[PDB]
Formats: structure tokens, C-alpha cells, sequence
């Protein structure tokens, strides 16, 4: 399949062209709202707790898959193991709301606490990178605060993720020809 | 739908549940299917 | 023969080794009086029209991956400038053209892409720079670059003041080659305009 | 009185994978409109197939340059996402969050040298179970297809899939040095005055391939 | 036999805040019968944009006097709903349960000089991302609109409601001192031996203000 | 937008008269009946605690909320962390029935009792403010009273409510131009 | 309705959640909606 080489038209090239037949392609498991869907483990501050979503770590499946979207927006959910009682204030609530337990604060109860949070930043979309500044994304990109006695287990989930921009993701970097890591054997 | 599986509606009305969308007055995909294939070739057999 | 005729306002450019534009992203721009704004938006035709600026030397010592990054808007001195300096939430797409005449036999070639939010760039990503709305400039081929995008960002408008949401990157991807009778040297010129530029909400005098 | 119900045992653990929503907490939210925005995309594979990426070969560089000596071999890689060769693209990048893969990997070779310049190469895929070739002889007997530089700078190559499963392991095992999924072998049939040009290579997904069986590996 | 069911973990806390009632404890009672009240109110904001209330200037009085000096400018205030000027108002009592607003605040300035006092007023709406201004002639490329003292005492302007995002929130930040939503600015035009006459200032929701994600930020 | 200033007639002027469109309203978070369904915690009495909605903090947002209604009307809904069985008598009972367990008690079960309970006053509909007295506000108005041998936590939650009147609201007084309180940030 | 959720019927009554009103024999809003508008002026170009 020759082409012009400069066009940046997509050029696919079915085995086609040399006898042979495609076959048939199923991609459910890398669609981006069901790849997104799963639990990611974040590092807490040991009370007061920002969601932001930029909090998980960037090498991570949800990390770093999440990382190549510059534009996102999904609706949250949050899995959190903690003492005392435990509370989220929304997105642009002074941190002194942290305290008053008429926001949706949730009683203990073992062994984790579970909640579902709605998107709630005055934004319509929010962004993984941020050129207002060449860390440093605008304080306004988050999904709210909790605040526990003490948080030990905090966990994001994405629901309904929306993606935009694709920016690059890169692999670890081997030294020898193959990335020879040892694979589970029977 | 995602990563979500019941057959069973869901207890909860919805409003509650997610966020509501709202309109206002699918790009890479189109891309890809755009993909030119093939030959710019006069094939021979 | 692969002629391509450009018009912004009333500027032109044409180019006889076009290759052809790529639109990125959308082509075409979306909604644009929003809830945010209250029908105080409006365009300003004026503006958009093509404007210069020199990018870098392309010298043949220049070994892989030396990229240029060009935020934008940039430092204007015309309408554009000024609108800048005068409403306070703007918004428009970007129509930029890149070229580096060479010569049919100078070798190696650059990336041209418009990529967003680029705050610098790390080396290693590089290498996966054509995920954003590219063009290559291979001077057997081609001396110019093409490429369109649409107004993106977080918000339905920007405040240029303190966010460049594109930035415009050419990269050197095999090195240029000047052989026996190709360009010893090439200069890498921007030729860029700005596309459905709308402003809200003016500015008081500068007194 | 009340229905009757078992509270069964072995159920109900969080698994943090599972399908289940969780219970809302603050309601009646209405999102800002985000309709017609630019640059979706709802699937990674096609953001895998509409834009190829480079590979990187020694020194560093996407590119291979021609040579002017007796041998001809621009460059030989295993065939593996887990390559070094693929270590850099967006294809190799996203293999790692997936344990195994199947079908087409497509492999663009863009010309870039004068117009003066002129050159043939060839592409072979060898299958396992012998030595890879190392003349274009020798790969003649191989899957090859082979080109020439003209106006049309571009060049792409579908590398078949062919194996005795139905997928393949995306990673490769610390055990297994013999590449399980054969070679591909890129080599300079000849070249004119080209000395010193680069052959500037990217690689996307096909129409078929596809990944399965997401899994956090580290993978940084 | 019975049903089995599993009882899931992560589910089931009390939540301040959640959508279930609760289970009954006594029962049949029949209230007294309220039906044709006076006075009914069902949302705040029908309250907040039906009634006006007045604004604190300087010496905490609700009106701003005319001025026989070079000076111009009557009252000059950015615009947060945690503004102190606004720190009286009904609105802004209103907007510290929530922690953001979108939409236009109106603005009624009532003249209540002598019958013999004239004079002409304007009110700028300066955006954010330079200095407000400090002269009518200035603030004149502005938003502007002006007025005059006639047989109608009174004068309404919306405040236009501009942002780049889709709300705004209704607190200010401690590290924030450089008012993110910009400048309202009254100044006085001219006047006819109108000295020491006052012009009582009154601010309300528009049709389309609104405010958004209830808060409990103490709030006293 | 001039107008008669003496009339106390409701002028709303639009953006349009200025050129400017007027937008979309959603008011859903500010109807009453639902800003004021939430739980708010009131300090108890160890034993005796008489079911008043003015013991709810006037400061707290359902506290403050409320008392913008001159006159309210709602079912209520306690959730009281307790020792021993907790005992609820109805309006204007003996408290001398506090004692007696036929009356609504609820056996202890971890970690709190949550129950609603109807509106159960005489009158038509209670009132935040009652100026028979020049605190100080008559003792039928209430909700009943509840009894346990030891109360900890306890919160009422307003169900249905219906408000009539509204009185005054009023903001933390600033002293700088800006109350600039420390916004949750990421 | 208010600040409940879900889809499902409630199990008890209806007289055994809540009290059940009594007719015998809305304002603001009017009021509201009632605000004149736009104009007294006679308005220009």
C-alpha cells in the first residue's frame, strides 16, 4: 500500500494485500467507559482529603490510562476505609465546611463506606494538563474534599468517563530486545 | 453501558444517582473508519 | 501540481506543493453563544486574517527531536492584538501554515502539529507526537505544512491573558541533509489566522 | 409477618472491580453542556489505528538510515509489543494495561531522503521456530513484500497474525528468550546515492487487532 | 427455601444527606387543615428575586450621597455575593449555603431628592483582568448604562452575567485578592444643586439567576 | 428600566435592554421543600429532650433556612444515637409518660434509631417567632418529646416541609471588601 | 416530591408514613412572575 507520505491521511492496510483475510475484531475491553470503571488505590492525607483526580498516581491502569485524555468528565465514586465519621464537602466549599455534619456526611460503619458523587465542578469539562502555567492545574478542577478522624483507604472510581485529545502514554523502558518480566506460570 | 451489569432497574431514581446532562441548542472513530486502504497501485495478478 | 489557494480576509496564500489541510479534531466549530456569556458574545470578522513569524533555523547539525514550541496567541501587533487587549473572554480556532523551503534536494524532514495545553514537552513523548493534528514537511515532497483546529478548552470561552490553550510544535524528525546541491540552511516561517473569533465583555479605557 | 430471606456467606466482600453502582448521596446536579465538543474518543484502539507512532531504533532515532557496505540488514526485531524496538509507541504504551492481544499490526515506512536518492528495501515476517533470515535471499521465503522510493513517500505493511492460539500474550516471559512470535526483518535490496538517508518508520493497529484481559502491571 | 440475598458491604451507612425515609413509628394522624394560607413561599428564589433589599455603604448606611468635589465616583465594588457591600442583602444571606451561582443580579437605585435636586448617574460592569475604572469617561467602554433624576424615582440594571466558565462560585478565596468576576462601578455624571441628597441602592435575583450544591460553611 | 420608586411593585429588568439574552433557569436546589430535607445535629439533653426545631443551631443551614419562614409546617424524623430504650411521647403529653414503654419505644440496636415521626401540634402550622411575648415562644409548639437512659446524638430531619412569611436572612458580617474565607483546593 | 429518591412504591401506607392532610372548605411565585419588565421609556434605536 503506497501513499502520500506527508498527507497524514490514515492509511490502514488490511492483510489483504497479500492474500490473506481479515478476520473479526472485538474491542469491548478497551472502550474507554468500561476501562475506566474500576477501582484505583490513592495515597490519603491523613484528614483532609481534595478528590481531585489528578491525586492518582500516574503509572497506575486508571492512572495513567486516564492521563492520555486532555479533556475529561466522568461522575464519581469513591470507596473510602476511615474512623470517625466521614465528610464530603462539594466543589468551592470553604474548607471550614469540613466540620459541619449537615453536609453529606456518613456514619461508620464497617469496614468501608461507599459513596457515588456527582460531577460538580463549574466547568464543563475538566483537564488532565493546563497550559495557564509553563502540579499547577487550577484549583477548581476537583470533585470536592472529605475529611475523616483519620482516612486510611481511599479509592476512585470513574463513572460514565468521557474523554478528549488524546495526549501520548508511554511504556517502561527496557534495555535488552524484549521486556523480559516473569509471567505467571502453572 | 460501562462497566455496569443488572438486569434489574436501578432502586434509585436517577436524578439521584448520576449527574443530569444538558444539551445545548464519535470524532476518532469517524477517523479511523476514514482510513484509506488498499492500493494507490494499477494491481497486477 | 498540487496547488492550494488559502483565503483569510483579504490576505491570500497560495502554495503549488499542497499535500492538502488537515483539519484536527472537528471540522467544524461548535456552539458558541452559551449560557456563560448571556448573548453578549459577538464575532469579529476583522480579525481573522493571516499574520507572519519566523520559527527557527533548520541547521543541518539539529539532531532528532529538536522541537520548537510556539504557545498562541502570541505577541501581535495588529486587530487581533488589540481585541486582545480590549475584551476580556474570547474565543476562535486557529489556522496555521507552516513552511521551510529547502529545496528538492536537501533530505530529512520535520513534524509539524498543533497540539493543546503544551506546557514543554518531555523527550520520550516525543516519539508519539503524531497523535496531535500533524503534517510532515519532507522537502522532496512538500514545503508547507496545513493544518486547522477548532477552539478547545474547558471553557466555552478563554481569557488570553493567562491561558494559551494551543501550542504550534515542529519537530525535527530525521535530520536535515544538504548533499551536493540541496539548501545549506533552512528557515522555518509561521503563517498563521486566526478562524470564528468571538469576543465578550469590554474593557474599560487604558487611562 | 416479614419476608424471610437467607443472608448468604461468601458474598457480598467489596471486589474492586465489580459491576454493582454505589448508593447516591446528594441529588438533582445538572451538568454545563458538553455536546459537539472536539477530539472524542470512546474507544483506545481507534486512537491506536488512526494515528501510528515511531519506533525507535539504536541511538535513539525513528529513523534507519541506508548503508553502504556489504551487509544489508537495516534492522531484525521480535515481534513483540513488549519489543524495544516498540518500547516508544502509543501501541506498545497501551499493550502494557492489557495481558494478551490478537491480529493486525500495521508498520508505515515513510522515505525522506533527496530526490536524487533512490533505494529498494524489502520487509519479511519470519514465523517461530528457526532462525530469523539474515540476507533478503535467504527472506525471500518469508511473508515479504518489498518497495522502491518514487513520489509516493509512504509505505505501509500489514505483519500478519499467525499463531497456534487464538491470542497471543501481549508480554514477554523472563523464562522465554526464544521468541515465541517470530521476527520481522526490514532489509535494503539496493540503493542509489542514497547513502546516508533515513527510512522513517511508525506502526498502528490493523482493521483486527485487538486487546484483552486489562491488568495493572506496574507498567510505568 | 427462603431467598437467598447478599448482604453487600460499602452500603447501608447512615448518610446525613440521603434520599430514604425512614420507618414509621405511630400512625392514622390527621392534620389540621391549612389549605388557602397567605403567604406561601416554595423556592428561596421566588422570594429572593420578588424582594430587594438594600446595600451597606460606607458608615453602614444603605444609600450613597451626591458629592461636590472633583471626585466622581459614588460606590465602586467587586462583585461577589460575599462582597461586604452586599453583606446585608437578602441574596447574599442566601448565596452562603451554596457554593455556586450562575446569572443576572439586578440593581435598583432609588433617587429620593427634593423635587428640585436633578442629576445623571451611570453604572459601568467592568470585567475582570485590568484595574476597574476610576472615571466615567473610562468606564464609558464598558458595559455601561445612565440615567436621570425625573417624575420615576426609580432604575433597574441586571448586571450582566459573564464568565468563562458555566458558574462562578459564590465565596471568595483567602489567597484570591484579585476579584475574579470584576468590578460594578456607580458614578455620578452631574448633578443640580443636588448636594447631600442621597440615592438608596436595593439588589435582587434576575429571571435567570440561580444557585447551585447547598454547603453548610458555619455561615453566621 | 426606570420606574415608580414608591410602588413596591416587583421590577425585574432583563439583560435585553441592553441587547443580551436572557438564559435558562434551574432552581431545583433552592425549593424548600428539598433544601430543607437534610439532617441537622442539635446538642442533646442527656435524658429528657422535648422535640422543638429551635433547638437546631440558628447558624446551621437548616437552622437559619427555617427561621426564614415565619410560619412552617413538616413531618420530622429523628436519628438518635442512645443507650437503653428510646422513648417518644406524643404532643403535649404528661412527662410523666416518658417512663412508660407502651408509648412509641424503640429497643436499642447499633449504632443509632432512626425514626419519623408525624406532625402531631394542635395548631395548623408552628411558628419561628410568636409576639405574645415582648426564647419565649409556647410550649405547644413541638413535636413531642423523647426519653432514653442516656442520649448522645440526635438529629432532625424535615420531611414535607411547607414554609409561609419569610423574615429576614442574614450573612456573616465582613470586614475586608472580600470575606475571604480558604476555599477546598486541590 | 423533595429530597427523596427512589422508584419502587414504599412499603408502609401512606397514612402510616406521613400525616395525612385535611382540606377545610403559591403566593411569592405569582409575585414573582407578576414583575413588570423591559420598559416605561419610549425606547430608541
Amino acid at each position: 500500500t503506497t501513499s502520500a507520505g506527508e498527507s497524514a491521511d490514515p492509511v490502514t492496510a488490511t492483510v489483504e494485500n497479500y492474500g490473506g483475510e481479515t478476520q473479526v475484531q472485538r474491542r469491548q475491553h478497551t472502550d474507554v467507559s468500561f476501562i475506566l470503571d474500576r477501582f484505583v488505590k490513592v495515597t490519603p492525607k491523613d484528614q483532609i482529603n481534595v478528590l481531585d483526580l489528578m491525586q492518582t498516581p500516574a503509572h497506575t491502569l486508571v492512572g495513567a490510562l486516564l492521563r492520555t485524555a486532555t479533556y475529561y468528565f466522568a461522575d464519581l465514586e469513591v470507596a473510602v476505609k476511615h474512623e470517625g465519621n466521614l465528610t464530603w464537602v462539594p466543589n468551592g466549599a470553604p474548607e471550614a465546611a469540613l466540620d459541619n455534619t449537615t453536609n453529606p456526611t456518613a456514619y461508620h460503619k464497617a469496614p468501608l463506606t461507599r459513596l457515588a458523587l456527582p460531577y460538580t465542578a463549574p466547568h464543563r469539562v475538566l483537564a488532565t494538563v493546563y497550559n495557564g502555567e509553563s502540579r499547577a492545574l487550577p484549583t477548581s478542577f476537583n470533585y470536592g474534599a472529605i475529611k475523616a478522624t483519620r482516612v486510611t483507604e481511599l479509592l476512585y472510581r470513574m463513572k460514565r468517563a468521557e474523554t478528549y485529545c488524546p495526549r501520548p502514554l508511554l511504556a517502561i523502558h527496557p534495555d535488552q530486545a524484549r521486556h523480559k518480566q516473569k509471567i505467571v506460570a502453572p | 453501558s460501562g462497566n455496569t451489569g443488572s438486569i434489574i432497574n436501578n432502586y434509585y431514581m436517577q436524578q439521584y444517582q448520576n449527574s443530569m446532562d444538558t444539551q445545548l441548542g464519535d470524532w476518532f472513530s469517524k477517523l479511523a473508519s476514514s482510513a484509506f486502504s488498499g492500493l494507490f497501485g494499477a494491481l497486477l495478478a | 501540481d498540487r496547488i492550494l489557494t488559502t483565503r483569510n480576509g483579504h490576505t491570500t496564500s497560495t502554495t503549488q506543493s499542497s499535500v492538502g489541510v488537515t483539519y484536527g479534531y472537528a471540522t467544524a466549530e461548535d456552539f458558541v453563544s452559551g449560557p456563560n456569556t448571556s448573548g453578549l458574545e459577538t464575532r469579529v470578522a476583522q480579525a481573522e486574517r493571516f499574520f507572519k513569524t519566523h520559527l527557527f533555523d533548520w541547521v543541518t547539525s539539529d539532531p532528532f527531536g529538536r522541537c520548537h514550541l510556539l504557545e498562541l496567541p502570541t505577541d501581535h501587533k495588529g486587530v487581533y492584538g488589540y481585541l486582545t487587549d480590549s475584551y476580556a473572554y474570547m474565543r476562535n480556532g486557529w489556522d496555521v501554515e507552516v513552511t521551510a523551503v529547502g529545496n528538492q534536494f536537501n533530505g530529512g524532514c520535520l513534524l509539524v502539529a498543533m497540539v493543546p495545553e503544551l506546557c514543554s514537552i518531555q523527550k520520550r513523548e516525543l516519539y508519539q507526537l503524531t497523535l496531535f493534528p500533524h503534517q510532515f514537511i519532507n522537502p522532496r515532497t512538500n514545503m508547507t505544512a496545513h493544518i486547522t483546529v477548532p477552539f478547545v478548552g474547558v471553557n466555552r470561552y478563554d481569557q488570553y491573558k493567562v491561558h494559551k490553550p494551543w501550542t504550534l510544535v515542529v519537530m525535527v524528525v530525521a535530520p536535515l541533509t544538504v548533499n551536493s546541491e540541496g539548501a545549506p540552511q533552512i528557515k522555518v516561517y509561521a503563517n498563521i489566522a486566526p478562524t470564528n473569533v468571538h469576543v465578550a465583555g469590554e474593557f474599560p479605557s487604558k487611562e | 409477618g416479614i419476608f424471610p430471606v437467607a443472608c448468604s456467606d461468601g458474598y457480598g466482600g467489596l471486589v474492586t472491580t465489580d459491576p454493582k453502582t454505589a448508593d447516591p448521596a446528594y441529588g438533582k446536579v445538572f451538568n454545563p453542556p458538553r455536546n459537539m465538543l472536539p477530539g472524542r474518543f470512546t474507544n483506545f484502539l481507534d486512537v491506536a489505528e488512526a494515528c501510528p507512532t515511531f519506533l525507535h531504533f539504536e541511538g535513539d532515532v525513528p529513523y534507519v538510515t541506508t548503508k553502504t557496505d556489504s551487509d544489508r540488514v537495516l534492522a531484525q526485531f521480535d515481534l513483540s509489543l513488549a519489543a524495544k524496538h516498540m518500547s516508544n509507541t502509543f501501541l506498545a504504551g497501551l499493550a502494557q494495561y492489557y495481558t494478551q492481544y490478537s491480529g493486525t499490526i500495521n508498520l508505515h515506512f515513510m522515505f525522506t531522503g533527496p530526490t536524487d536518492a533512490k533505494a529498494r528495501y524489502m520487509i519479511a515476517y519470519a514465523p517461530p521456530g528457526m532462525e530469523p533470515p539474515k540476507t533478503p535471499e535467504a527472506a525471500a521465503h518469508c511473508i515479504h513484500a518489498e518497495w522502491d522510493t518514487g513520489l509516493n513517500s509512504k509505505f505501509t505493511f500489514s505483519i500478519p497474525y499467525l499463531s497456534a492460539a487464538d491470542y497471543t500474550y501481549t508480554a514477554s516471559d523472563v523464562a522465554e528468550t526464544t521468541n515465541v512470535q517470530g521476527w520481522v526483518c526490514l532489509f535494503q535490496i539496493t540503493h542509489g546515492k542514497a547513502d546516508g538517508d533515513a527510512l522513517v518508520v511508525l506502526a498502528s493497529a490493523g482493521k483486527d487487532f485487538e486487546l484483552r484481559l486489562p491488568v495493572d502491571a506496574r507498567t510505568q
